[PDB]
RNA sequence: GAAGACUAACUACUGCGAAAGCAUUUGCCAAGGACGUUUUCAUUAAUCAAGAACGAAAGUUAGGGGAUCGAAGAUGAUCAGAUACCGUCGUAGUCUUAACCAUAAACUAUGCCGACUAGGGAUCGGGUGGUGUUUUUUUAAUGACCCACUCGGCACCUUACGAGAAAU
RNA sequence: GGAACUAAUUCCGUAGGUGAACCUGCGGAAGGAUCAUUAAAGA
């Protein structure tokens, strides 16, 4: 029915990324993230930030020629948090409610067979 | 002009879910106009919006949220709270992304967020509106974002081995200076 | 303030509705059977 | 002051001729100019699409396909096959506690000689009246379990010239014989084919790419 | 800030520093003037620096309306920031922490005290004391004790304080060596330093991280290009032609199979010679 | 695309080892307990000053390796506080070979061998018994499962006709 | 400088240390306060 494009949302915390590209991935259309549409460093990953990046991806996706998009959500991972980060689901929502039609939605954080150590040490780090 | 959004429902939950399921697809269907079907072969929740039917393009992607809070294992009234409130989020971490625990020294860390009778986990989100669920070595919450960073600190705090007296004194502190404002 | 470890009865959606929406609703109704206990004991 | 989309040419992909649709998606390029062209980008790229996009029927939503680009004439670029993936969500719902996992994996060659490495998993089952939860096989179990699979899928690579592997794997064959070589030796429920990789390619041959296309 | 709740013991610091009636006595963490006080009968001059305006003015206070009071000048703020006066005699009950740049700072004042009193930690203490042969013997020892000799004097337990400290508490006495050898501090730091960092490991060991050759190669490449020395060319890597005339310099002096954990003062000054020399400095 | 480390989820304090310890997979090499046993030898044994084999992390000698994390060292700012005392660079080290050291709350904070005294349900291994279940093909044979029993394990439950200052 | 005018948690082993009232890395111990849910091959 639409024209189908990939929506791609890396949401770690301290930012989240928006970008569609075609469904091969090779060429993108627009890009975008929370970090730019505010200027505070401390509110780079919060939803608010996402919404309005989620708002100028929906713009620039639909000025190109793509109508509907399947997304690809994702976490930071390898050996750090693996859980979704605030501005993603935020950065969907936002995106969800634009028109633009979804399509089957899978999560994408990279996850190893575990191992390369883990930064911090035996103490650790984040407190 | 449809729409689905299918998602997996767990075995565990599957049971309180299902059996409360009366109590649950009414407000979706009837309060948000939308087709929850559910393949019990299967296991997973179907959600599908009619144009017709349909306001709001957002309230198919906020029943699908509904579904997974419940899915986490969260209460049904936490769940209707979700589609009631935008502001309330869930995060999700793994006790191994904080800190390196093996076998019983895991088992104990988890105890010292739940404490005796569960009290050490009720204080939290009570003084950081929340709600938490801890299942294996995954913890989730669920409330607004600002009070989520909060309850965070707190629960990283004694995962980190830091005794309950010292969370209760940073809990207190964090809920005075936020009730406040 | 002290914070209570006992589970509150009210929910999240609850609780932001109490938000959303004398001294207070508590301790005016003990000020106001307080007040009445007096009257009978005069 | 340029604008990177009023410039390039919009371009249609074909899925292979052994599929339930042929149409599969629109690309980007870049006006084949003198000096770099349009020609050259299309022929290496590859698309990832669920089969069950691609197959209509839902009794397929994880299972994802690798479609590579190999040929180009005119607005109408041609693929064939490139891989087989699962979905990560319908994996991770699999692994389900107090049951033995296991898997199998070998490198093999096909008749049009593709060569490639394909994946197999199945988990122990319960059996329906047993008292005991756990139902976890006994590792000689397990090694029977996959020197079976390990000889099954060899069988069908070597079969299968490659196309045919394709047309193998789609209504899977190969999950059930499995199962029924399998079911003397111990239980054992889902049973995929789960990952197949390809590594190595023979050469071009643009005569066999055509036949494949209708 | 912990106070001493030893009465009987500020009394033998004050011995110890063996006042003279024309002295000026530099207090560093002078506290609530327990010592002050009694050092302002015996000297000419207290000049007491102190961090906390709070403490600046109790002890202002506790002087106030004495005979003694004239004799007190108060310098407010950190020690380690101040342009200290001339002074004959130096007493110190400061913060541990502070103790480490504080001794460097009292070693190269301008004109040294020609003795101080000091209050530091039991470990600090006997790293300051150390000699070779000994675990505790390191860069802190050596760097100390070139400039000047250190004695302790006596174990404080941690009872003795209102409130106590975890650490036991000790008091080493420091006289700077007057006048000091004419060795640049930087050049003999820099040897001193690349030993340490492991003194079991022999000195051999110690030239041969790529760190330490490369600073030492960059450091010849210097010396020969101030004094116009041609350079060979370097078949491959230049940390390798450098290994060869670092292994040449401790095979020359002895040293190659020598570990920093028993070397004395004469030997790394000896060491220090042997590179200098050749066109190698640490600086 | 390269390098080196590690073995997540499954994971179960179960399962194995003298203990340290041992978790991708496959091949090879030798080893072991328990069980089965109308086999064999026939007192060959128990425990052990001296003496000896092994032994976590760090550390040491000589090579290699040196991704990561990171004693030392050098730094960041130090604001009202510290309820939320860390951040950065990073030497040794971390890994491996050949050799050292030779001790840990090396802990069940409980010598070894044997023998007697009391109940219960689970589970790991082995074996025996069944016109048990399920797998279909044409019934079997297999396999996985169910019931009863029996050796030997890792544990839990309840109690005493027992013990303790009491937890037990 | 002069002279007018207006205005008004504990601990162990080990290693190292110059902002070391002691701390820090690696590995151990507890002699440290377990709530809640739990048949979903429920073919």
């Amino acid at each position: 029915s639409q024209v189908f494009g990939v929506a791609r949302i890396y949401a770690s915390f301290n930012d989240t990324f928006v970008h569609v590209t075609d469904l091969s991935g090779k060429e993108t259309i627009a890009r975008v993230t929370g970090g730019m549409k505010v200027k505070a460093d401390r509110d780079e990953s919060s939803p608010y930030a996402a919404m309005l990046a989620a708002q100028d991806v929906a713009a620039k996706c639909k000025e190109v020629g793509i109508t509907a998009v399947h997304v690809k959500i994702r976490a930071t991972g390898g050996t750090r948090t693996k859980t979704p980060g605030p501005g993603g689901q935020a950065a969907l929502r936002a995106l969800a409610r634009s028109g633009l039609r979804i399509g089957r939605i899978e999560d994408v954080t990279p996850v190893p067979s575990d191992s390369t150590r883990k930064k911090g040490g035996r103490r650790g780090r984040r407190l | 002009k449809f729409e689905s959004r299918k998602i997996m429902v767990p075995p565990h939950r599957m049971t309180p879910l299902r059996n409360s399921w009366t109590k649950i697809y009414p407000p979706l269907v009837e309060h948000l106009k939308l087709q929850v079907r559910m393949n019990l072969k299967t296991k997973s929740v179907e959600l599908r919006t009619n144009p017709k039917f349909t306001t709001d393009p957002g309230a198919l992607q906020k029943g699908a949220d509904f579904i997974k809070a419940f899915t986490l294992g969260f209460d049904l009234d936490d769940s209707i709270a979700l589609l009631r409130l935008d502001d309330l989020y869930i995060e999700t971490f793994e006790v191994k992304d904080v800190k390196t625990l093996t076998g019983d020294h895991l088992s104990r860390a988890i105890g010292r967020i739940a404490g005796k009778d569960g009290k050490t986990k009720f204080a939290i989100e009570n003084a950081t509106r929340t709600r938490i669920v801890l299942a294996d070595s995954k913890i989730h919450i669920l409330g607004g974002f600002t009070h989520i960073r909060m309850a965070r600190e707190s629960v990283v705090s004694l995962i980190l081995g830091s005794p309950p007296g010292k969370v209760y004194g940073n809990l207190r502190t964090v809920a005075s200076r936020l009730k406040e404002r | 303030f002290e914070l209570s470890d006992v589970k509150s009865s009210k929910s999240l959606a609850e609780i932001y509705e109490d938000d959303y929406t004398a001294l207070s609703e508590e301790l005016q109704k003990a000020h106001s059977e307080i007040s009445e206990l007096y009257a009978n004991l005069v | 002051v340029v604008d990177p989309f009023t410039r390039k040419e919009w371009f249609d992909i074909k899925a292979p001729s052994t599929f339930e649709n042929r149409n599969v998606g629109k690309t980007l390029v870049n006006k084949s100019t003198g000096l770099k062209s349009a020609s050259d980008a299309l022929k290496g790229r590859v698309v990832e699409v669920c089969l069950a996009d691609l197959q209509g029927s839902e009794d397929h939503s994880f299972r994802k396909i690798k479609l590579r680009v190999d040929e180009v004439q005119g607005k109408n670029l041609l693929t064939n096959f490139h891989g087989m993936d699962f979905t990560t969500d319908k994996l991770r719902s699999m692994v389900r506690k107090w049951q033995t996992l296991i898997e199998a994996n070998v490198t093999v060659k096909t008749s049009d000689d593709y060569v490639l490495r394909i994946f197999a998993i199945a988990f122990t089952r319960k059996q329906a009246n047993q008292v005991k939860r756990h139902s976890y096989a006994q590792s000689s179990h397990i090694r029977a379990i996959r020197k079976v699979i390990s000889e099954i899928l060899t069988k069908e690579v070597q079969g299968s010239t490659l196309a045919q592997l394709t047309s193998k794997l789609i209504p899977e064959v190969i999950n059930k014989e499995i199962e029924n070589a399998t079911k003397d030796i111990f239980p054992l429920q889902n049973i995929h084919v789960r990952k197949v990789k390809l590594l190595k390619q023979p050469k071009f041959d643009v005569g066999a790419l055509m036949a494949l296309h209708g | 800030q912990h106070i001493l709740k030893n009465p009987l013991v500020a009394q033998g610091i004050v011995d110890k520093a063996q006042i003279r009636p024309s002295d000026v006595v530099l207090e560093v963490g002078p506290g609530t003037g327990n010592l002050t006080v009694r050092i302002l009968e015996q000297a000419k001059n207290v000049v007491a620096v102190e961090m906390d305006p709070r403490m600046a003015a109790e002890l202002t206070k506790r002087v106030r309306g004495t005979p003694v009071e004239k004799k007190l000048e108060i310098m407010l703020g950190d020690f380690m920031k101040t342009e200290l006066p001339y002074f004959d005699i130096c007493i110190s009950n400061t913060p541990y922490q502070i103790s480490s740049p504080l001794v460097f700072k009292l070693i190269n004042q301008p004109r040294p005290p020609r003795v101080s009193i000091l209050m530091f930690q039991r470990e600090f203490a006997l790293r300051l004391l150390a000699r070779p042969g000994d675990s505790l013997y390191c860069r802190l020892s050596a760097n100390v004790q070139m400039w000047a000799n250190v004695t302790h004097i006596m174990k404080v337990g941690k009872n003795n304080f209102r409130p106590p400290p975890q650490v036991e508490s000790s008091v080493v006495r420091l006289e700077i060596k007057n006048p000091r050898p004419q060795v640049d501090y930087n050049e003999w730091d820099g040897l001193l330093r690349i030993v340490f960092v492991r003194k079991n490991r022999t000195i051999s060991a110690g030239f041969k991280s790529t760190t330490v050759m490369d600073i030492l190669e960059k450091n010849y490449k210097t010396f020969l290009a101030m004094n116009n020395e041609m350079v060979d060319d370097t078949k491959g890597s230049m940390h390798d032609v450098v290994k060869e005339k670092i292994d040449t310099v401790l095979k020359e002096t002895d040293l190659g199979d020598k570990r920093a954990g028993k070397c004395d003062q004469n030997d790394f000054l000896r060491l220090l010679y042997a590179f200098h020399q050749v066109g190698i400095h640490f600086s």
